[PDB]
RNA sequence: CGAUGUCGGCUCGUCGCAUCCUGGGGCUGAAGAAGGUCCCAAGGGUUGGGCUGUUCGCCCAUUAAAGCGGCACGCGAGCUG
RNA sequence: GAAUGCCGGCAUGAGUAACGAUAAAGAGGGUGAGAAUCCCUCUCGCCGUAAGCCCAAGGGUUCCUACGCAAUGGUCGUCAGCGUAGGGUUAGGCGGGACCUAAGGUGAAGCCGAAAGGCGUAGCCGAAGGGCAGCCGGUUAAUAUUCCGGCCCUUCCCGCAGGUGCGAUGGGGGGACGCUCUAGGCUAGGGGGACCGGAGCCAUGGACGAGCCCGGCCAGAAGCGCAGGGUGGGAGGUAGGCAAAUCCGCCUCCCAACAAGCUCUGCGUGGUGGGGAAGCCCGUACGGGUGACAACCCCCCGAAGCCAGGGAGCCAAGAAAAGCCUCUAAGCACAACCUGCGGGAACCCGUACCGCAAACCGACACAGGUGGGCGGGUGCAAGAGCACUCAGGCGCGCGGGAGAACCCUCGCCAAGGAACUCUGCAAGUUGGCCCCGUAACUUCGGGAGAAGGGGUGCUCCCUGGGGUGAUGAGCCCCGGGGAGCCGCAGUGAACAGGCUCUGGCGACUGUUUACCAAAAACACAGCUCUCUGCGAACUCGUAAGAGGAGGUAUAGGGAGCGACGCUUGCCCGGUGCCGGAAGGUCAAGGGGAGGGGUGCAAGCCCCGAACCGAAGCCCCGGUGAACGGCGGCCGUAACUAUAACGGUCCUAAGGUAGCGAAAUUCCUUGUCGGGUAAGUUCCGACCUGCACGAAAAGCGUAACGACCGGAGCGCUGUCUCGGCGAGGGACCCGGUGAAAUUGAACUGGCCGUGAAGAUGCGGCCUACCCGUGGCAGGACGAAAAGACCCCGUGGAGCUUUACUGCAGCC
RNA sequence: GAGCUAGCCCUGGCCAGGGUGAAGCUGGGGUGAGACCCAGUGGAGGCCCGAACCGGUGGGGGAUGCAAACCCCUCGGAUGA
RNA sequence: UGGUUCGUGGAGCCAUGGGGGAAUCUGGGCGGACCACCGCCUAAGGCUAAGUACUCCGGGUGACCGAUAGCGCACCAGUAC
RNA sequence: CGGUGAUUGGCGCAGCCUGGUAGCGCACUUCGUUCGGGACGAAGGGGUCGGAGGUUCGAAUCCUCUAUCACCGACCA
RNA sequence: CCGAGGGUAGGGCCCGUGACUGGGGCGAAGUCGUAACAAGGUAGCUGUACCGGAAGGUGCGGCUGGA
RNA sequence: UGGGAGAGGGUGGUGGAAUUCCCGGAGUAGCGGUGAAAUGCGCAGAUACCGGGAGGAACGCCGAUGGCGAAGGCAGCCACCUGGUCCACCCGUGACGCUGAGGCGCGAAAGCGUGGGGAGCAAACCGGAUUAGAUACCCGGGUAGUCCACGCCCUAAACG
């Protein structure tokens, strides 16, 4: 049966991008928790 | 006249579609529609204001000179009178003779050929427009504005009439179709007779989706609710409602006036409703 | 109570006897046939249905008889539900 | 040494269950160190509205090739979607962007907010929608509407040549639209052929035959031809399209009224370009040649696709902007634009491979899920159904034997047909089409497929209609009559209702607890009450703002009841709500009588009574489709019995109609009547209604129901009452190989005992050691720190005339 | 965090094949005119049978499963809420 | 109303949201209600190092650890998953 | 089995907590009216206050305990 | 082929019967009330609708079989 | 052909008196009601009076033993549409007539469905008096209904 995952490029870097972030005061707060961490990829990778 | 059915199915047997015999025109002048653009209830939010409103048909908006002053002195040949889904009124169609074509709310017994024109000059048959205090008093009459000058905002659903009861000051009285007794300034104009397509009141809608059709979703009685949801909700049983009864945000619905008492509309209110 | 799954039905039995029947007997207000009561006796047997979830019980048609209880009111790592 | 402790390691179950759809395998020959598992050939089975092709999303090297098998593969492996390496994705025309707008997002102007931020017109972003110029073949091991070949188009930019006032992001037209049903003509597609082109073949009794078998196409400018879509043409006047217009819109006489004419599609033909089986010979796995100088012809069925913006009907009344045409504005009129020709310029990203699946979402090469297009043939009335089968793809990544119990999934059964059981649960009977015929009841539609029947195949003879054809043959679709044939049986296989009587509830289609409840619950049309005069009420929000609504009392919100039929009685004392400029009470504030603290005093500073002080409460009325409520005890009538009647107490009034052992009845299996041989259920009544009752509606109601109850007919393995048979497991052999659990174990019975249910204590009895296939009585078996109960001054969710606050309103 | 799920908004697509045969028209009958009654045509419906598609009724299997909701038979809707 | 030790208390003082609303040395604030006396400051504009807090970074030291310890990481770790 | 209420003229009821009194309505009964009876009108009677015990000077009335009487509850499995 | 007749299935009519129920009639001299006949003490009757233990009352219109 | 009357029918429109309600002025301690009272209304300013406004129904005098219609029934006034009828002239047709089972249409009031309207009155209902009792008569309130449009219902002491 249908799973929670079906998985879409369109819905995954408008909603988690890095211009999404950039957007809203939380997650401007997001990049920081992720720079200061030492995250090899602060927002999630898409093609 | 309005048109029944035999109960080939079920719901047929009740269902009533209303007489499109007045009705000469059977798509709407393309230059005086706009998209209406659907809400679903639903406000800049995004939330829900007003439940159960959703689905159904789509609609152009049929633009309508409700302000007639526009063109006083300029009379108008009704070409066509035509649906309106926005409404349940009734709409005519003027060709004017200056040459622009504009939508009116078509009143009762106007027909199709008829010179009609706004104005204070402006004769006292159906479809013209004056201003309240150059109407006869005894007159019934529609389309009436409610200050001057801010378009027609009061007696123009389908059946529909207001009627002038007096004059008093620069104000005259009508008798509102809700029965309220009300001030009304004499500069406000006024289309004169009835709406109609009064046959409204009479359309049983038959079956279920005839409601989701206008985009009536359905509504759920707060009985049939938890008490989360609602006052009335709950009760392991049926239960008579608890409590004096009520909305889902606790105001009460037997009887609870809430029109605001210091509005200074009421100092232009004469007698309220029936 | 860091779990002993509960009523009834199905399947499978097994035991006690304070015995329903068959067997042996004493008394009888036991003429005979059929009964009543008590004693000895468990070796075996103790039907099929209508109603009800029913155990129980009330009926139907039979029977030699249509016995009472224990086994976690036997039996759900056997079933049903 | 313990914390169901943490981490790591290794054991037990154990060579145990399992090895992932019961679609199915066998042989021969190669390769190889090693073959059931790799390649090739033959035979067999499976899919074939797919398990076959093409897209899109998603995945991101998985594609091709050479060399390999440690690990991945539920076995093996020489194989691979795996390891190493190399190669492979070519566009002006396909998709997307230098085009447009939709919901929505952003957002100068502007509004708001302690800050962060929230709105927001224009504009911008935003696409499976609109717009736009490429079709068919051939090559690669791997790409092509991309490279090559042929034929054909689009933008720009520059030149000549010929026409016109050119000219905007501005005005107008168009783009531009729903659902259902459809006409004419085409096309895609398919069937037949005595005609044509073909390597070949007469087998086993017969046949050299109009025999069998294979194939008889594709694209293609202009110009024709055939269907079809859009549109009227001149003259004036003009105050509207936010400037101006010759445009558009509105009038007024004239010409057709038509597709006549203009354009624009589609389809045939078209210069010419290409393709071209079956069989045989082969060298590879994948392909090549010949067959071929191939033929490339004629009928028939024919779309849901095309002409397309076709037509008709209906209500629920069915996107926007750009491209395109036209009109003018400044400006420009040595420009600029339009047509034809010629030359030149045409950028960025994707393209491979999987794609109903071993490459996507499910930790797995997981029986699950995944949007669009093509989906051939025959037969069954039709069909995308069903059975078989072209093309094409497969035999599902463990096998070999055996022929136990037991399980699963099937097949059949004497006599009985529900005796089984909570219940005919399950399985069986019936089953499609044609034709007779069809009840109570009813809202006249239905009930209806009621029920119950008859026919169904094949051959021959006569005969009536259509469509294409020229009114005719042929080809296709429908019929009728007569005679006969065979079998147990003719929808001969597969797909395809069991029926009837009655009651409860809900009117009905529908919705719901994803993942134990699909229902009598929700919703529903419909009825009523109530609020709301528009900057409406109500809702979200601090606000701005927005929904309501670009709606206006025939409209919008809240509440209840829930089609329809006949109806909805009495109580307003308490609660709620509505209406009352009286009065009682009531805070800040006003007011200051009077008194006090200091000062030598002017002064400075405090309390403070009358009195004036809103809403609200008290008070006065109304209000039930507002919250709610709707009695008790005595006596009395020509037998008893009962009470139409009366007396009395109380209430705010004391349940009317209609139902009633009911989804409501404790006593209760109430008591009668029907069904039955027998009926705690069912049906019909009586009323003694613990404890029905009128919009938390009352009583009925045709039809409807995967709802619940009762009965009967048909039919059966449900049963008496079992038996046999089939296949997938279980059993044996070879390969791989878990798990919860586990204090350690050398783990018998009875009677006792022991924290009261003992393999372990006592007495006695029994008992050689170790396994395998089975059954479940015990190990108070496993699993979950009981989910029922109680405790904790534990926690949440809900309620109110509990307390205390806040929003909100006055 | 609305890539599952619930509702709504914008823009697209899908629903083989059969039945039943409403309104409305045309002709005839009828009447003063009607209402109305016959045929024929017509093709309506939260209509019917039933594949795709959407569901999940009853039973059997499955229960360290093919699967943290499955499979087989059976069944509801299938032009509409 | 907030701050202060100050929870309305005898509640001053310091800031204030709302209403009223002066003066310029004989002016004004304060010394814990208020008054008198006696004293102390000169509000409604602003700037001002040092002494003080911390350790991403460099260095020194340790009755700190020694690969289940020590930072989550001694090892290409905020990685694989 | 628990709880809290009532028993009073023939009948259905008030009377109490504020300890002394016992009353209303119907009924019964004598009279009056009408031809007779009923309604009316005038006059009258009517009590173990269920019974046992004490608190005091004194109980229907206050407190115990019995016997009937309606009435509520009997819950979680 | 037809065919007396038998069988299956479903309808139409009639008769007997049926727990219980409704009204009707006749009964002994029962209970409750006074509706109507006299202006029957509210003139009566009537079609209809509503209500009441009951005759009956009331609303609407009508009638003279009363003034 | 030419005259005449009439509440004959349908539609549209309009006028005045009066009842109720609202508003304003003025005004007091009672008004209604009965057989008598009471319920009830009323110092929260009623009845009574004046002025203004809204709404509904019926149209006094004319007017009666009148007229019209087939019956039910029909009443302010105006117009339109329309039916029946009476007289005269003796012109036309020329026996065309009478009745009429069915059928068809009309049919007071009450009642029903849908929508509207609702001043007065008033079944049901609620009070207050009468009475032994009152589900009635009397009094005070009061919902359907009475009114309109459409469609039903088809009755009567529809009687002369
Ligand atoms: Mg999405
Ligand atoms: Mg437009
Ligand atoms: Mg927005
Ligand atoms: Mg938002
Ligand atoms: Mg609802
Ligand atoms: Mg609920
Ligand atoms: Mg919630
Ligand atoms: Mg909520
Ligand atoms: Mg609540
Ligand atoms: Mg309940
Ligand atoms: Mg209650
Ligand atoms: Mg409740
Ligand atoms: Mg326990
Ligand atoms: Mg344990
Ligand atoms: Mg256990
Ligand atoms: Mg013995
Ligand atoms: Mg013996
Ligand atoms: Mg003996
Ligand atoms: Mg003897
Ligand atoms: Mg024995
Ligand atoms: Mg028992
Ligand atoms: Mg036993
Ligand atoms: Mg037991
Ligand atoms: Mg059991
Ligand atoms: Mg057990
Ligand atoms: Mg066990
Ligand atoms: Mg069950
Ligand atoms: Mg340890
Ligand atoms: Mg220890
Ligand atoms: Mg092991
Ligand atoms: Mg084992
Ligand atoms: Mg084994
Ligand atoms: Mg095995
Ligand atoms: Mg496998
Ligand atoms: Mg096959
Ligand atoms: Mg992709
Ligand atoms: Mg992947
Ligand atoms: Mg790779
Ligand atoms: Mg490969
Ligand atoms: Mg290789
Ligand atoms: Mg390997
Ligand atoms: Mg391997
Ligand atoms: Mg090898
Ligand atoms: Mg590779
Ligand atoms: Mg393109
Ligand atoms: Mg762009
Ligand atoms: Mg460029
Ligand atoms: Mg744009
Ligand atoms: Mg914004
Ligand atoms: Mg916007
Ligand atoms: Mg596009
Ligand atoms: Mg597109
Ligand atoms: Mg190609
Ligand atoms: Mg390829
Ligand atoms: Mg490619
Ligand atoms: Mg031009
Ligand atoms: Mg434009
Ligand atoms: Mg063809
Ligand atoms: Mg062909
Ligand atoms: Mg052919
Ligand atoms: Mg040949
Ligand atoms: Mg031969
Ligand atoms: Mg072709
Ligand atoms: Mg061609
Ligand atoms: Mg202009
Ligand atoms: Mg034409
Ligand atoms: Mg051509
Ligand atoms: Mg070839
Ligand atoms: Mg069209
Ligand atoms: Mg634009
Ligand atoms: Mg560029
Ligand atoms: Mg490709
Ligand atoms: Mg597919
Ligand atoms: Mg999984
Ligand atoms: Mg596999
Ligand atoms: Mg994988
Ligand atoms: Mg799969
Ligand atoms: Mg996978
Ligand atoms: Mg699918
Ligand atoms: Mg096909
Ligand atoms: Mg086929
Ligand atoms: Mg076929
Ligand atoms: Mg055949
Ligand atoms: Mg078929
Ligand atoms: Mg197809
Ligand atoms: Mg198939
Ligand atoms: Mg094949
Ligand atoms: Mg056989
Ligand atoms: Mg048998
Ligand atoms: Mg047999
Ligand atoms: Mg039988
Ligand atoms: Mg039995
Ligand atoms: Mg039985
Ligand atoms: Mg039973
Ligand atoms: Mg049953
Ligand atoms: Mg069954
Ligand atoms: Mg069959
Ligand atoms: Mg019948
Ligand atoms: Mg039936
Ligand atoms: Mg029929
Ligand atoms: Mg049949
Ligand atoms: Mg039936
Ligand atoms: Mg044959
Ligand atoms: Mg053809
Ligand atoms: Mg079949
Ligand atoms: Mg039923
Ligand atoms: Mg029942
Ligand atoms: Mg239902
Ligand atoms: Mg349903
Ligand atoms: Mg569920
Ligand atoms: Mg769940
Ligand atoms: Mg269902
Ligand atoms: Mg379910
Ligand atoms: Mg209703
Ligand atoms: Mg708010
Ligand atoms: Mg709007
Ligand atoms: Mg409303
Ligand atoms: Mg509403
Ligand atoms: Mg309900
Ligand atoms: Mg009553
Ligand atoms: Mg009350
Ligand atoms: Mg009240
Ligand atoms: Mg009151
Ligand atoms: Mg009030
Ligand atoms: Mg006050
Ligand atoms: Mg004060
Ligand atoms: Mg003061
Ligand atoms: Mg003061
Ligand atoms: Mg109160
Ligand atoms: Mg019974
Ligand atoms: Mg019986
Ligand atoms: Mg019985
Ligand atoms: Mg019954
Ligand atoms: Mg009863
Ligand atoms: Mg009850
Ligand atoms: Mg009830
Ligand atoms: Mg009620
Ligand atoms: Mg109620
Ligand atoms: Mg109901
Ligand atoms: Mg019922
Ligand atoms: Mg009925
Ligand atoms: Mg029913
Ligand atoms: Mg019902
Ligand atoms: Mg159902
Ligand atoms: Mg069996
Ligand atoms: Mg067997
Ligand atoms: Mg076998
Ligand atoms: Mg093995
Ligand atoms: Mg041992
Ligand atoms: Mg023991
Ligand atoms: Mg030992
Ligand atoms: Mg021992
Ligand atoms: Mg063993
Ligand atoms: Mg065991
Ligand atoms: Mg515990
Ligand atoms: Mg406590
Ligand atoms: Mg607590
Ligand atoms: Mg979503
Ligand atoms: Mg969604
Ligand atoms: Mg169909
Ligand atoms: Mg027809
Ligand atoms: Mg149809
Ligand atoms: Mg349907
Ligand atoms: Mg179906
Ligand atoms: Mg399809
Ligand atoms: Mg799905
Ligand atoms: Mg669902
Ligand atoms: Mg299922
Ligand atoms: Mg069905
Ligand atoms: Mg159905
Ligand atoms: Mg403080
Ligand atoms: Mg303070
Ligand atoms: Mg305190
Ligand atoms: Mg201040
Ligand atoms: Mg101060
Ligand atoms: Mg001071
Ligand atoms: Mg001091
Ligand atoms: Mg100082
Ligand atoms: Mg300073
Ligand atoms: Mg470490
Ligand atoms: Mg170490
Ligand atoms: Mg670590
Ligand atoms: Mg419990
Ligand atoms: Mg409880
Ligand atoms: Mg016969
Ligand atoms: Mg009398
Ligand atoms: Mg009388
Ligand atoms: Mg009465
Ligand atoms: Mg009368
Ligand atoms: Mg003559
Ligand atoms: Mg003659
Ligand atoms: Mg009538
Ligand atoms: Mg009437
Ligand atoms: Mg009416
Ligand atoms: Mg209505
Ligand atoms: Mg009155
Ligand atoms: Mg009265
Ligand atoms: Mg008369």
């Amino acid at each position: 049966m249908k799973r929670t995952w079906q998985p879409n490029r369109r819905k995954r870097a408008k909603t988690h991008g890095f211009r999404a972030r950039m957007r809203t005061p939380g997650g401007r707060k997001v990049l920081k928790r992720r720079r200061q961490k030492g995250r090899w990829r602060l927002t999630p990778a898409v093609r | 006249a309005v048109k029944k059915f035999k109960p080939y199915t079920p719901s047929r047997r009740f269902m009533t579609v209303a007489d499109f015999s007045e009705i000469t025109k059977t798509e709407p002048e393309k230059s005086l529609v706009k998209p209406l653009k659907k809400t679903g209830g639903r406000n800049n939010q995004g939330r829900i204001t007003v439940r159960f409103r959703g689905g159904g048909h789509k609609r152009l908006y049929r633009i309508i000179d409700f302000k007639r002053w526009d063109k006083v002195g300029i009379p108008a040949k009704v070409a066509a009178i035509e649906y309106d889904p926005n409404r349940s009124a009734r709409i005519a169609l003027l060709h004017y003779v200056d040459g622009e074509k504009r939508y009116i709310i078509a009143p009762d017994g106007l027909q199709v050929g008829q010179q009609v024109v706004a104005g204070p000059d402006a004769p006292i048959q159906v479809g013209n427009a004056l201003p309240l205090r150059f109407i006869p008093v005894g007159t019934v009459v529609h389309a009436v504005e409610l200050e001057p000058k801010k378009g027609a905002k009061l007696a123009r659903a389908a059946g529909t009439s207001a009627q002038i009861q007096g004059r008093e000051g620069d104000y005259v009285i009508l008798r509102l179709p809700s029965g309220e007794l009300r001030k009304v300034h004499g500069e406000c104009y006024a289309t004169v007779g009835a709406v109609g397509n009064a046959d409204h009141k009479n359309i049983v809608l038959g079956k279920a989706g005839r409601s989701r059709w206008l985009g009536r979703r359905p509504h759920v009685r707060g009985a049939a609710m938890n008490p989360v949801d609602h006052p009335h909700g709950g009760g392991e049983g049926r239960a008579p409602r608890g409590r004096p009864p009520a909305s889902p945000w606790g105001w009460q619905t037997k009887g609870l006036k809430t029109r605001k008492r210091r509005k200074p509309s009421s100092r232009f209110i004469i007698a309220r409703r029936k």
